[PDB]
């Protein structure tokens, strides 16, 4: 409940060379090239900064506007204009919306998915939960993990392979699942956080979809009509006949629990 | 009063209400017996609903009785719209029948108002739950012409 | 996977139809006087149950 | 789509359709056979 | 292949056949275009459109002469 | 041109490729074989096992190879309206 | 006469009267990979301008909006909708199949027929809701000390367990049930273990925590399992 | 014919000078009960048509698709069939080469 | 596109029909576009401005 | 660049040397064509 402070002095430059005798610049692609290709999972440096939202949080000038934003370097814990930045430097909420398209963390959504599941989930389909990978120390990586994870956000299902250093955290939301992952890359528990995959589990499938109605069904009832949502509880907390013969008296259901003009509810009152 | 549909889809025969709505049956009948409903298209179709038609412009609107413009409905109460196959009048107002009708589909007990009922369907709804199921646009109106071929009275 | 596995899976090319996804270019039977309905619907069960 | 001519691949299509008791697949399957090669009589004995 | 003469730009593309064309005809009532093939069908043209309108399957064999 | 090719791609499919006095020969070979092709589908009647266009192809060919080699060509089994469509366009092509 | 683009009023602003600027084939659909023109507009001061993502092609194959990627009947993402209702079939995540499957589907559908229509959307919606509801609503005895005296000696019909006071449900349900109960470190937990550990300031939280004890519990993966059985001969 | 045909030879021409044709278009808009809510007040939005930078390559790749489905054949309606007998199927069959 | 010019008091033009009820609130509405109704009109740029 | 060619070496003057010894593949993809080489000519023209 006090301004958000600025993490980073400093602005970091740029200028790193690889491999110092074969590689050259490119300028189209503005990335180094040339030399040996190298482990596509080797450059993976750890990230030298790190936050937390207690110490950081607070005020900035993007608190005002209603559609803004997060931080993507508040996050990664480099924001260096403190409460004077446009984004907000504090952490998602339980309703915190954003639109589909758009990454609830600022960023746009495509629609391939990648084939790394690098850097920003697919508006085409809807998970909440994240792959993340590196270190394997001893038996107390589901602690250590709940530990490390809990801070960024609401968890709904936590699984840690014992064998190998994977763990695979099920976020709630949208929000603190996407920003958890921006902020858990490159950060000592180098964790290998990426998207997760479609699950090969016959019951694991069978459970997410049906929170993914629950979720829907939680959606839609604000919108269906009053006397639908009435009933759908009279029926299971009263007598049904004793109501049937109102009914008889003026009997679908896609014929009743209908709305718009010249329905039979309102001609039924004209009437 | 005995009026035949020869309609695409089949028979329609329709016995008239005399006895309870002589004014507009009479007007049917003998519109069947000068017959213009040759070539009429059922532009309207609701499955479970009604099928209306009878206007020779096939726009929805339109339809001439023989007293030219509209009359008088006349309702009483034992006449009800519990069935699905009662042949009634089909209008736009207080008393605006025209020369167009419908035929229903199920149960509309919320309909014995406005419309008047004159005609059961003894034979041929079969001919009716097979129009039920006619490819319908957008709109309330079969993609396929619904023409009636031919209309005798007997 | 005898012993201990790490779920191999099998490395597909970039460039493919994967012909597995859906059906390769999806065209149905034209619909005819005589309704299918049930004839699919009624053992959707079975669609994937003989499968 | 390749070649509409060939009658003895709607045979086949036919036959494979009697196989997993699909008969009202198989009946539209002749409908538009015979009314797309009317002047051939194998689909016709077929269908009778 | 329709061409207008002036500009040698191919207008219109009728493909409807599946093998040769071995015969033509055009005139300027519609249907304008009549194209005989290798299938034994004659398919008449509508050339605003570059849409077939009529199609005839009366020939056994390939169809060489129209006029 | 260059930078349509370098940011759309070659557009490959769909051109066409004029006979360059080098591709004569070979393209005058594809001509006369679906020349030959259409007059083995018309001149066969309605159903008499249509499957025989490359046969007669290769007996066109090694009718050309004798003609060229001076040497008879007569073939005992071969119908006689196959024959002489053969010997016309052995003629055809000699003349060429 | 391509004159407007399908966008939801939600996301066009609470002003009644917009600008909005568009360049014809200036990008790619999202889905269908086709040449399709954006519309760049200002929702309202303050905020960056928004813009159209997918062709006109799609948001009518999926009743969509064309920059929030709501559907235009319920106000839900696409993706959730398709998964939940599925009310009519999709198409494939592969490139080329599925954009052939979306240029053949938007000829099919401007050929006339409409593929969605909201009379069976409402049905599937009150049917969702309903199945919501719905759902909310000796060889024992060898595998029941076959390690659990073992584990116990290394690192620590019917039978009753112990009580002692010594010194499908999500975790965060435990988060917010042991708020009463002292601050809380961390909340380690398993479904197939049914078993959930949690950690506090100080133990005498934990200690009166348990005190509250008259479903509850006080003090491969299979290994961790063999207890977990037990709930079905507790 | 000739407007038609003009109208698609004139497209296909169309396909280097700069383009300049700038002009606002007004569009009488009416909201219709998407999410249920209260509608919305008409509105009315002003078009204008941004001009492109003469100096863009192609802003994308164009890549093939195969050819969609025909049309349904249509009915053969042949004259029947003839007779051939073994004699004239024989009489046809060419020897290998 | 009416094509004759016709009194004004027969333009109340009623549709005549029983009101079919299974319509919901979506199709109650005429457009073009998805979201809704929208056409040409010729406002003057100074009068949309100050608006 | 944009063709991957980032070992050909365009000095100021307008000369294309590659930086190394290139195999088939490479010399084969490093081709360019009349209008680029005639272009670049013009430009060193113009430098001079
Ligand atoms: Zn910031
Ligand atoms: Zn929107
Ligand atoms: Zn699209």
């Amino acid at each position: 409940k006090q301004p958000a402070r600025k993490q980073i002095e400093t602005r970091p430059e740029y200028e790193m060379e690889p491999e110092q005798p074969g590689q050259v610049y490119n300028l189209w692609y503005n990335k180094w090239s040339g030399g040996m290709r190298q482990d596509p999972l080797k450059s993976q440096v750890k990230s030298e900064t790190r936050c937390v939202i207690s110490r950081d949080s607070g005020y900035t000038k993007a608190d005002k506007n209603p559609g803004s934003f997060f931080c993507l370097y508040f996050a990664r814990g480099m924001c260096s204009e403190g409460s004077k930045c446009e984004y907000l430097h504090r952490l998602p909420k339980d309703t915190d919306f954003f639109n589909a398209n758009v990454d609830c963390f600022g960023r746009e959504k495509h629609a391939d998915y990648r084939d790394d599941m690098g850097g920003v989930g697919s508006f085409l389909r809807q998970n909440y939960t994240l792959y993340v990978g590196g270190i394997t120390p001893t038996d107390d990586i589901e602690e250590i993990v709940s530990r490390h994870f809990a801070e960024w956000g609401d968890i709904e299902r936590i699984r840690v392979l014992n064998s190998r250093g994977i763990a695979f955290i099920t976020y709630l939301n949208e929000a603190n699942a996407q920003f958890a992952k921006e902020a858990m890359a490159h950060q000592s528990l180098c964790l290998n956080v990426r998207w997760a995959t479609t699950d090969p589990n016959p019951a694991s499938q069978a459970r997410n979809q049906r929170r993914l109605e629950e979720r829907a069904a939680n959606a839609v009832k604000k919108l269906l009509p009053k006397q639908f949502l009435l009933d759908l509880e009279e029926t299971k907390n009263g007598k049904s006949g004793n109501r049937k013969r109102k009914l008889e008296l003026e009997p679908s259901d896609d014929l009743l629990y209908a709305d718009g003009a010249n329905s039979v509810h309102n001609q039924l009152a004209a009437n | 009063a005995n009026v035949e549909l020869q309609t695409s889809l089949g028979k329609i025969l329709i016995e008239l209400y005399t006895e309870h709505a002589p004014k507009t049956c009479q007007n049917f009948y003998t519109l069947a017996k000068e017959g213009y409903y040759d070539g009429v298209i059922f532009h309207r179709v609701i499955p479970d609903f009604v099928i209306q038609g009878g206007d020779p412009t096939g726009t929805g609107r339109g339809g001439t009785s023989i007293y030219g413009d509209k009359f008088d409905d006349e309702i009483h109460s034992d006449l009800h719209h519990t069935g699905a196959g009662i042949l009634s009048m089909a209008n736009a107002g207080p008393n605006t029948n025209s020369s167009q009708f419908f035929i229903t589909l199920a149960p509309t007990p919320w309909l014995d108002g406005k419309h008047t009922i004159f005609g059961r369907v003894v034979s041929g709804l079969s001919v009716c739950k097979r129009m039920g199921l006619i490819r319908t646009d957008s709109s309330d109106r079969p993609i396929e012409p619904l023409k009636i071929i031919k209309a005798v009275a007997l | 996977k005898a012993a201990g596995i790490n779920i191999k899976l099998f490395r597909r090319k970039k460039n493919e139809m994967d012909y597995n996804a859906s059906i390769p270019f999806e065209k149905k039977p034209a619909i005819g006087f005589y309704d299918t309905s049930e004839e699919d619907r009624q053992n959707f069960r079975e669609k994937r149950e003989a499968d | 789509d390749v070649d509409s001519t060939y009658i003895p691949l709607w045979l086949k299509y036919i036959e494979c359709e009697m196989k997993n008791r699909n008969i009202n697949h198989a009946r539209n399957l002749f409908d538009r056979a015979v009314t797309q090669l009317p002047r051939v009589d194998k689909l016709w004995y077929k269908y009778v | 292949r329709v061409w207008d003469m002036r500009t040698r730009q191919n207008v219109h593309v009728l493909s409807g056949h599946k093998s040769t064309v071995a015969s033509l005809a055009v005139q300027e009532f519609d249907p304008q275009v009549v194209t005989g093939s290798m299938d034994s069908t004659i398919r008449l043209w509508d050339l605003a459109a570059g849409k077939t309108l009529t199609t005839l399957t009366h020939h056994k064999k390939t169809v060489r002469a129209l006029s | 041109n260059l930078l349509a090719r370098q940011f759309e791609g070659r557009h490959s499919t769909g051109v066409a490729k004029q006979i360059t006095k080098q591709r004569v020969d070979s393209h005058q070979d594809l001509e006369l074989r679906a020349a030959v092709m259409n007059d083995i589908l018309d001149m066969i009647p309605e159903g008499i096992r249509q499957g025989k266009s490359k046969t007669i192809l290769q007996h066109l060919s090694e009718a050309w190879r004798c003609w060229k080699a001076n040497i008879p060509w007569k073939v005992p089994g071969l119908p006689a309206p196959i024959e002489n469509m053969i010997l016309r366009y052995v003629k055809s092509k000699a003349d060429w | 006469d391509v004159e407007f683009p399908s966008i939801c009023e939600r996301c066009l602003g609470d002003n009644s009267y917009v600008r909005m600027t568009k360049e014809p084939l200036g990008q790619e659909c999202k889905i269908c990979s086709k040449p399709c023109t954006i519309f760049r507009w200002i929702k309202e001061r303050g905020q960056k301008p928004g813009k159209t993502q997918i062709c006109v092609g799609c948001a009518r194959y999926k009743n969509c909006c064309q920059s929030c990627m709501l559907d235009l009947q319920f106000g839900l993402p696409i993706a959730l909708r398709d998964a939940a209702l599925k009310l009519v079939e999709s198409g494939p995540t592969n490139d080329i199949n599925r954009e052939f499957f979306a240029q053949n589907q938007q000829r099919l559908l401007s050929n006339g027929e409409t593929a969605y229509d909201s009379q069976e959307a409402s049905a599937a919606a009150r049917n969702l809701v309903k199945k919501v509801e719905k759902r909310e609503l000796v060889e024992s005895k060898q595998i029941l000390k076959e390690a659990r005296a073992s584990d116990a000696s290394l690192n620590a019909g019917n039978v009753s367990l112990s009580i002692n006071m010594e010194p499908e449900l999500a975790d965060y349900k435990i988060r917010k049930h042991f708020e009463q109960y002292g601050p809380l470190k961390s909340v380690v937990c398993s479904h197939r273990a049914k078993c959930a550990f949690v950690n506090f300031k100080t133990r005498s939280s934990a200690e009166i925590a348990a005190a509250a004890s008259p479903l509850k519990v006080q003090w491969g993966p299979e290994g961790e399992v063999r207890n977990a059985k037990l709930a079905d001969l507790v | 014919t000739k407007l038609a045909l003009q109208k698609i030879l004139s497209k296909q021409i169309a396909q280097a000078v700069v383009q300049q044709r700038d002009d606002p278009v007004y569009i009488r808009y009416t909201p219709s009960n998407q999410m249920g809510q209260a509608l919305s007040k008409q509105r009315i939005i002003k078009m204008v048509t941004a001009e492109q930078d003469p100096m863009e390559p192609p802003k994308f790749r164009h890549k093939k698709v195969p050819r969609g489905p025909p049309s349904p054949p249509p009915p053969v309606l042949h004259s029947p069939p003839r007779k051939v007998s073994a004699q004239e199927q024989q009489d046809w069959q060419i020897p290998p080469s | 596109e009416l094509a004759r010019n016709v009194p004004v008091n027969e333009m109340v033009q009623p549709a005549l029909g029983p009101a079919n009820p299974f319509v919901t609130k979506e199709q109650d509405s005429i457009k073009n576009s998805i979201t809704g109704y929208a056409e040409r009109e010729y406002v003057p740029n100074f009068v949309f401005n100050q608006e | 660049h944009r063709k991957g060619l980032t070992y050909l070496h365009l000095d100021y003057n307008c000369n294309l040397k590659p930086t190394k010894t290139l195999t088939t593949k490479e010399r084969k993809k490093s081709r360019f064509g009349n209008a680029f080489h005639l272009m670049r000519e013009i430009l060193r023209l113009t430098k001079l």
